Order: structure tokens, then C-alpha cells, then sequence
């Protein structure tokens, strides 16, 4: 009953620490990844803008 | 009465854990939004790409 | 037990949205949330800071505005 | 006293478990849509390189 219920609890919250500690790593890591995804995208767009610039120039140099 | 003092100890730690998790929850969300945004702009970006391939094939064939 | 950084982070459950800096680097920089607006506080030297602009560095602003902070010296 | 403390904490405890459950799921969905975001980038990066390669060949062709 109640003695075992309490024991279950101090066992549960003991484990809760490492759960949080892990999640904190995993969330930081994922945030990291997503950030690096955005960054990578921004570099591509810049590459597209450049390729886009160059083809307007060719079109004007040709027709 | 020291088991009620244990239980107090736990209640407080649990509050900290639940608040940290709140924050982590928020972090994950900002990641999702930054991400879903990056992924969206990159669909319009694949459109510009296919347009550029076509424009460029055109130039290849009037040479 | 959990790190002092995490315990500092846990003070951010009620932090506003729209703020250009993460509660993470704010806590890592030694500040806890004061509960008021976007205002935080160094537990240690007691420097309080608010109105955070896009791309701010919480750490650099702590070293600059209070180089004397015992905490900001270990970081 | 101790009975109601334990009953209460058993609730807050289950509450915490619920939050963490969902948070983990979302980390996983973010992790997955970042893997995919970066798979698409790999596919467009190769299309860009192909464009930049065809645009250089052309530019050389005419000065
Ligand atoms: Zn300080």
C-alpha cells in the first residue's frame, strides 16, 4: 500500500533527473541540426540567385 | 515525521523538472518553425531551379 | 542533482515569445528569468538586462557590463 | 497528511510523464524532417552544380 507507493515515487523522481538530462542534450542537438539546415538552405538560395544573375546576363548577351 | 519531508523534497524537484521540460518544449518548437520555413522556401527554390534548367537548355540549343 | 545552468533554465517556463535570443544561452550566460517581460538577472553580480535585439550575445553582454562578476569570470 | 501528499504527487508525477512523452515524440519528428530537409538539399545541390557547370561552359563559349 502506502509504504511501497512512496518507494515507487523516490525511485521515479530519481530516474527523472537522467531523463531530463538526456532530453536536454537531445533538444540542444536537434535545435543545432535544424539551425544547420536553415544555414545550408540560405547558402543554396544564394547560389541560385547567382546562377539566376548569370543566366540573365547570357540571355542579354544572346537572345 | 521525515517521510513527509522526503515527499516535499520530491514535489519541489518535480516542479523544476516540469519547468525545464516546458522550456525544452519551447526550444523544440522554434526549431520546428525555423525548419518548416526553410523547407518551404526550398520548394519555391526548386521551381526557380527547374526554370533555370529550362532557360539554360534553351541557350544550349541556340548555339 | 541537476546543473545550476538547468536550474537557471527552469526559470524560463513563462518567458515571452518573439524574443530574438534563446532561454538556453540566457541561462548558460548566468541569468535567471526575473518574471517581468524579457528581463533576466545574474544570480551572482545581479546585473539585470532586458530588450534583447536580434543576434545579441548574452555572454558577451555579461562580460562587458560587469567584468567583475565572479560567475562571468569562470565562464 | 502523508496519504494525500503521496496521492497528489502520484498525479503530478503522471502529469510529468505525459509532457515528456509528447516532447520526445516531437524531437523525433523534428529529427526526421531535418534528415529529409537535408536529403532534398543533397538532391538540389547536385542540380545546382550541374547548372553552374553548364553556365560556365556557355560563358567560355562567348567570352
Ligand atoms: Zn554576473
Amino acid at each position: 500500500e502506502l509504504l511501497q507507493r512512496c518507494e515507487s515515487l523516490e525511485k521515479k523522481t530519481a530516474t527523472f533527473e537522467n531523463i531530463v538530462c538526456v532530453l536536454n542534450r537531445e533538444v540542444e542537438r536537434v535545435a543545432m541540426t535544424a539551425e544547420a539546415c536553415s544555414r545550408q538552405h540560405r547558402l543554396d538560395q544564394d547560389k541560385i540567385e547567382a546562377l539566376s544573375s548569370k543566366v540573365q546576363q547570357l540571355e542579354r548577351s544572346i537572345g | 515525521f521525515m517521510k513527509e519531508k522526503l515527499l516535499a523534497e520530491l514535489e519541489g524537484k518535480l516542479r523544476v523538472f516540469e519547468n525545464i521540460v516546458a522550456v525544452l518544449n519551447k526550444e523544440v518548437e522554434a526549431s520546428h518553425l525555423a525548419l518548416a520555413t526553410s523547407i518551404h522556401q526550398s520548394q519555391l527554390d526548386r521551381e526557380r531551379i527547374l526554370s533555370l534548367e529550362q532557360r539554360v537548355v534553351e541557350l544550349q540549343q541556340t548555339l | 542533482m541537476l546543473s545550476c545552468e538547468l536550474y537557471r533554465m527552469s526559470t524560463y517556463s513563462t518567458f515571452p515569445a518573439g524574443v530574438p535570443v534563446s532561454e538556453r544561452s540566457l541561462a548558460r550566460a548566468g541569468f535567471y528569468y526575473t518574471g517581468v517581460n524579457d528581463k533576466v538577472k545574474c544570480f551572482c553580480c545581479g546585473l539585470m538586462l532586458d530588450n534583447w535585439k536580434r543576434g545579441d550575445s548574452p555572454t558577451e553582454k555579461h562580460k562587458k557590463l560587469y567584468p567583475s562578476c565572479r560567475f562571468v569570470q569562470s565562464l
